[PDB]
């Protein structure tokens, strides 16, 4: 692990990866909110593309909203959320936590005229991050905040709090870290040698399974049937390990799994 | 650093690689991410096969440099 993954560091630089897997956790239990993973301002084709498919998705009644940490440059992300509003209106919000007008951001509001000229624009310009290392921790509170309808942090509470919401964020990171491990570990011994297995495969490999107790397996399995194997799909190593990870077997045993 | 594979169904894979990384290892990724056998993957950058031995630094990938990846047929 290189020395720029240290979450003790009070300076440590959110990842993409970072932001998604928080937003996930604090509102991923409700299925109609889509997170947007990856998207970024020096990418004008596949933002519209992004953009387009969340619209059509709240307009279509799929999904209720959207959060959108939307990459503008060196560790700088900004908050965008999208909502269905009262008066049958399609509302943006926004905050760059550095405070700039989404105005400087021509590429993004040419982008929303010429996709939604129709939709409102509340840019909140709240001027939050005092560092440069702390925009990740208020994307990802703000977009909290904005998909819950609640006002975001002001700029004073933003610095009496910086530091508490950091640490609540990491304390998650590091938590999740040792479930993503503890589930990839696991992963590997029911994947063997394969390139892909199926879901039913999965189920045979954890009845067989000779490190695992009778309980463990039979928790493990109520864990997947409760959402998956339905149509016997086929998983990869990556789909496994995020399928196990999402288990309250792995998320209860996670340290027992690595030692 | 971040590196892209083009497929010859128009996606782009996204991996994340260091220069010291094999080829080899390079595969184990894709194989991890898109569930192909690393026997079947033929990684091309730049008009250069890669040999599985070799390491990223060996062919110069750079940040957000592009792959091609082609499968092999039968085998």
């Amino acid at each position: 692990m290189a020395n720029d993954q240290d979450l003790s560091n009070p300076e440590y630089l959110y990842t993409e990866d970072d932001i998604n897997q928080l937003l996930k956790h604090y509102l991923g239990l409700d299925d109609r909110i889509s997170i947007i993973q990856h998207v970024a301002l020096n990418e004008s084709l596949l933002l519209k593309q992004t953009l387009h498919q969340v619209l059509s998705d709240i307009f279509s009644g799929m999904q209720e909203k959207a959060v959108i940490p939307l990459h503008t440059g060196n560790n700088h992300w900004v908050a965008m959320a999208i909502k269905l509003g009262m008066n049958d209106d399609i509302v943006i919000s926004y905050n760059d936590p550095m405070g700039v007008s989404i105005d400087d951001k021509v590429t993004l509001i040419n982008c929303i005229k010429e996709l939604c000229p129709g939709a409102k624009i509340n840019d909140l310009q709240t001027v939050q991050q005092t560092n440069v290392y702390d925009c990740g921790p208020f994307v990802v509170d703000n977009l909290i905040k904005m998909s819950q309808g609640q006002p975001i942090l002001s700029t004073e509470e933003a610095k009496q709090q910086a530091q508490n919401i950091r640490q609540s964020q990491v304390n998650f990171l590091s938590e999740n870290r040792m479930i993503t491990s503890a589930a990839a570990a696991l992963a590997d011994t029911l994947l063997k040698n394969n390139n892909r297995i199926t879901e039913g495969v999965l189920v045979d490999r954890i009845f067989d399974n000779k490190i695992l107790s009778v309980q463990e397996k039979q928790q493990l399995l109520n864990n997947l049937l409760d959402n998956h194997i339905k149509e016997n799909k086929s998983l990869t190593k990556e789909s496994l390990t995020r399928m196990l990870a999402s288990t309250h077997f792995v998320q209860q045993q996670a340290n027992v799994l690595l030692n | 650093m971040q590196i892209f594979v083009k497929t010859l169904t128009g996606k782009t894979i996204t991996l994340e690689v260091e220069p010291s990384d094999t080829i080899e290892n390079v595969k184990a990724k894709i194989q991890d991410k898109e569930g192909i056998p690393p026997d079947q993957q033929r990684l091309i950058f730049a008009g250069k096969q890669l040999e599985d031995g070799r390491t990223l630094s060996d062919y110069n990938i750079q940040k957000e440099s592009t792959l091609h990846l082609v499968l092999r047929l039968r085998g």
